[PDB]
């Protein structure tokens, strides 16, 4: 029932740049908490609120302040991002009782440059008529290609709802150029349906690749448009 | 070093196996321990909380144990699905209320090989909707002791190999795709692929 | 609350005989305390503390002491400075009190 | 008869970091354990400071204020953040913990602590609650108290069942140090009080246990009603002073006595004449 809720759920920064990551929560709990997961180790808390107003420093503060405007906000603001703040950020809220309920998470990547970002392409590849025949299965595959950084969310939808049961996705990205170093990354994923699913001609299949880039206040020098987080997708109707 | 240390670091188990999960801490005081589960890319479900000093739960498939004499928690995991395949954290609140400080451990990388009932291997070449030049090589319905490398052509393009569930149908297959700038039976040459494998025409 | 201080012998006071000088400080709060016991204005070292206390009240008290041999021309006192007061306050030892 | 156990604790917090806590017990008029800051391990004052406990039973007692302590001093610390800036350094707390002993099993358990000198909060059943005249701010932190079910099966245990039996073990183990009988001395002495051509004597009596004493000066057998005696002040071997004074007139100190009755006399009372 006590739910929270974080914002954003992915983001692509520079160093020097400012990085807010905020946490909304609707249970009228006065105690918050902001933690970061990193692999190798466990959950350690940055910062925590008793209450609007207060903020206290937890076990590694040190590149981060916090701020509780109300008792439904609480903000962890990185004044001067750096690499070594690349993790994965919880938040959890929680009244006098030692239950901590966490958000769902929030990914940070921290570049050296922004000059190598880039958004995918995306095709929808339509199954082969010898799999309906021989497995009477229809497999759908996605592929985002020449795109950076590797964060990036892929997502089936048929008639203009998510589906989960069936699809199978890349779980790391591949490199296209290994030998270079800021390379570019591809990835692919996976829809089976039943043949007579997809044969049937009113179902709308599409994949969706939610890009994470720059934003509106990152400025831009080169001559190519501006990569910044957007949806790219490719779609492909039923036949028979 | 830290307070809270689970073992094993990693383990493999094959579908329908049993696995048993450690976690020794040196937390003092020790007043609950909480199971999470965290799938790749996910957020922290809870499994279940031990409190009493020889304490016992159970979450259907799930049950652990605790005993803070020897400050030891056990988390076991009958009949393992694929859906398993998540990192498994142990947790250790040194108080009953808001004042007490969570103690995370790193955790255990569980991975639950599925279990494949009716294998045939195939490799189909897949056209895209917008132009039909481009294609993909897609080798599917294979069993789990086979097992795909990386092309010898650094131009050629393949995915490690991975696995969908069919929920509504009860179905599970492996699947790995294969591209380049280029067929699908030179694709799959640099991998021990079974030999009774439908290549069609 | 100003501390209150009193000073009193063990034993029967005799000019030559051995005996022990005790030092009471009551009534104070916080209770960071320094008391010093007194012998012709010099410090005396070696005195001896009880552990610090406190009565229903919620009010502080400690017994310092230390040996003494009390001459008709000496003189001994208990100084105590406390946050409360402004100048550390002198009791002195008399016989006859 | 009636034996009173207390477990005093005093708890200074300077700032956020700086803190020390000390503690001392007492039953009736006897220092039993002393616990410094300094000092792991809780101090024995008397031989029969462990009473009918065992060794190992001590141990498990002594690791569960151990934990306290540590536990005590970071949820204090933790409650000042919660409040602030309501309440701030420099803070003193005091606990007042024991049980009274009654004849037969019956006894009274009680906790009561207190915040800058001031009784605020107890430990009441199964909870802790205020008491009337604390501040309303207390009702969150008692609040976040009470939502520690273990804190409070485990204080409950140590009111209930732990205090009375161990308080039993220790009137029992140092019956003869609590029964002990020592016998006052006394002398007399004068100094010139606020009035002109006033007098006043001083009766001094040392040395005596227990508590219980009677001092009268008399003239041949007719009580001075002018006697005003002063507290009860601690000697360092755990025996009592006490002085009474009359106001008197300056040349009329003649056939002036001090009678002095106690239990370890036992009938052949003190009698000083001036
Ligand atoms: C007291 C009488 C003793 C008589 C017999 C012995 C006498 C011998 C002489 C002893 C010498 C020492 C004298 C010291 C006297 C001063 C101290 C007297 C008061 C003692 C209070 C005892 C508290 C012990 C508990 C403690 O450490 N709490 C600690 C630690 O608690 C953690 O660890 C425990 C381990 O035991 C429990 O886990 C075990 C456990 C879990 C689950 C369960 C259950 F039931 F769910 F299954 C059971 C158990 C517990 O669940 C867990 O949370 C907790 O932090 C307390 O909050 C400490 C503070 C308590 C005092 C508060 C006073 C009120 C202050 C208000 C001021 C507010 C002002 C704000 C500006
Ligand atoms: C320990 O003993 C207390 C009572 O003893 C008193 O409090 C101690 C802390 C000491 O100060 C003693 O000197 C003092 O005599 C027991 O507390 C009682 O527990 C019962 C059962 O849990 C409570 O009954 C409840 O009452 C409420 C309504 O008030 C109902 O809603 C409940 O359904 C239930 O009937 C009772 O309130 C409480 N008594 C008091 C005076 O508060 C305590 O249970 C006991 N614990 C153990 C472990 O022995
Ligand atoms: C009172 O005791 C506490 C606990 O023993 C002291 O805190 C420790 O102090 C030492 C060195 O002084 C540090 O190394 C530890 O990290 C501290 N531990 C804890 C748990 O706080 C405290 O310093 C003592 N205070 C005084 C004034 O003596
Ligand atoms: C804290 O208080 C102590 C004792 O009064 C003092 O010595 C110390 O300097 C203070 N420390 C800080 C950081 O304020
Ligand atoms: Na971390």
């Amino acid at each position: 029932e006590a739910a929270v809720t974080q914002s954003p759920r992915n983001k692509v920064a520079v160093t020097g740049g400012k990085v807010t990551l905020s946490c909304n929560q609707t249970n009228n709990h006065n105690n918050m908490y902001w933690y970061r997961q990193d692999t190798g180790h466990g959950l350690r808390l940055i910062h925590y609120s008793y209450g609007a107003g207060s903020t206290e420093k937890g076990d590694i503060p040190d590149g981060y302040k916090a701020s509780r405007p109300s008792q439904e906000n609480f903000s962890l603001i990185l004044e001067l991002a750096t690499p070594s703040q690349t993790s994965v950020y919880f938040c959890a809220s929680g009244d006098e009782g030692y239950t901590q309920y966490f958000g769902p998470g929030t990914r940070l990547l921290v570049l050296e440059d922004l000059r190598n970002v880039t958004p995918p392409k995306v095709s929808l590849f339509e199954p082969s008529k010898a799999e309906i025949s021989h497995t009477q299965k229809a497999t759908l595959v996605c592929l985002a290609t020449g795109f950076y950084p590797d964060h990036v969310e892929l997502s089936w939808w048929v008639n203009g709802k998510e589906v989960h049961s069936g699809v199978c996705t890349d779980p790391q990205p591949l490199k296209e150029q290994p030998a270079l170093n800021d390379s570019r990354y591809s990835l692919s994923s996976r829809l089976r349906v039943s043949a007579t699913f997809w044969q049937n001609p009113r179902n709308h299949f599409r994949c969706q690749v939610q890009f994470y880039g720059l934003s509106e206040n990152d400025e831009w020098t080169q001559d190519r448009a501006k990569p910044v987080t957007q949806i790219v997708s490719a779609e492909a109707w039923g036949r028979a | 070093k830290t307070q809270v240390e689970q073992s094993p670091q990693s383990l493999v188990v094959r579908q329908g196996e049993n696995c048993v999960l450690q976690c020794n801490y040196s937390v003092t005081p020790d007043n609950h321990l909480r199971w999470f589960k965290q799938d790749t890319g996910k957020g922290l479900v809870s499994l279940t909380v031990l409190v009493d000093q020889k304490d016992k739960t159970s979450n259907g498939r799930y049950s652990a144990t605790l005993d803070k004499d020897a400050k030891h928690s056990t988390l076991h995991i009958t009949a393992t699905l694929l859906d398993d395949t998540a990192t498994y954290i142990c947790v250790v609140g040194d108080r009953g209320s808001a004042l007490g400080r969570l103690h995370f451990g790193a955790g255990t990388q569980l991975i639950v090989i599925p279990d494949i009932q009716n294998p045939d291997p195939a490799v189909y070449q897949l056209r895209d909707s917008k132009s039909s030049d481009k294609s993909v090589c897609l080798f599917t319905d294979f069993d789990s002791q086979t097992n795909v490398s990386q092309s010898k052509d650094s131009d050629v393009y393949i995915t490690d190999k991975c696995v969908l569930d069919m929920r509504s149908m009860d179905f599970k297959s492996n699947s790995a795709v294969a591209w380049s700038n280029f067929a699908c039976a030179n694709a799959f040459n640099n991998s021990i692929i079974p030999e009774d494998t439908f290549f069609p025409s | 609350k100003t501390p209150q201080i009193q000073v009193y012998s063990r034993h029967p006071p005799e000019n030559g005989k051995p005996n022990i000088l005790n030092c009471y400080v009551t009534q104070f709060h916080p209770p960071h305390i320094e008391i010093q016991m007194l012998k012709n204005g010099k410090k005396i070292p070696k005195v001896e503390m009880s552990d610090m206390s406190f009565s229903k009240d919620w009010s502080f008290y400690i017994l310092a002491h230390t040996e003494f041999t009390p001459t008709e021309t000496d003189t001994y006192a208990c100084r105590v400075k406390h946050a409360s007061m402004a100048e550390p306050k002198t009791v002195y030892w008399d016989r006859d009190m | 008869k009636n034996y009173t156990f207390r477990c005093l604790q005093m708890s200074s917090f300077a700032n956020r970091s700086w803190s020390r806590t000390d503690s001392v017990v007492w039953l009736g008029d006897l220092q039993t354990h002393r616990w410094s800051n300094d000092s792991a391990t809780i101090s024995f004052t008397k031989p029969w400071s462990q009473g009918k406990l065992s060794n190992q039973q001590w141990e498990k007692l002594q690791h569960m204020f151990q934990v306290y302590r540590v536990s005590f001093t970071r949820d204090i610390q933790e409650l000042v953040k919660m409040m602030s800036p309501k309440e701030d350094y420099p803070i003193e707390i005091q606990l007042s913990a024991g049980c009274e002993m009654y004849p037969g099993n019956a006894s009274e358990s009680f906790l009561h602590v207190a915040f800058q000198g001031k009784y605020v909060v107890r430990f009441w059943g199964t909870s802790w609650q205020t008491v009337p005249g604390a501040p309303s701010w207390l009702d969150l932190p008692i609040k976040v108290l009470n939502a520690d079910q273990g804190t409070s099966a485990t204080v409950q245990m140590l009111l209930n069942d732990t205090c009375p039996l161990f308080v039993r073990g220790l009137l029992e183990a140092g019956k003869s140090d609590l029964e002990k009988q020592e016998k006052p001395v006394a002398w007399l002495s004068s100094v010139p009080s606020s009035a002109h051509g006033h007098r006043q004597l001083v009766c001094h009596v040392s040395g005596f246990y227990p508590k219980p004493v009677w001092v009268m000066w008399m003239r041949g057998d007719q009580e001075q009603q002018g006697t005003h005696r002063g507290d009860f002040l601690p000697n360092a071997d755990e025996t009592w002073y006490l002085q009474a004074t009359l106001d008197v007139e300056a040349g009329e100190e003649a056939g002036l006595a001090c009678r002095v009755k106690h239990s370890s006399l036992g009938g052949q009372d003190i009698i000083l004449y001036w």
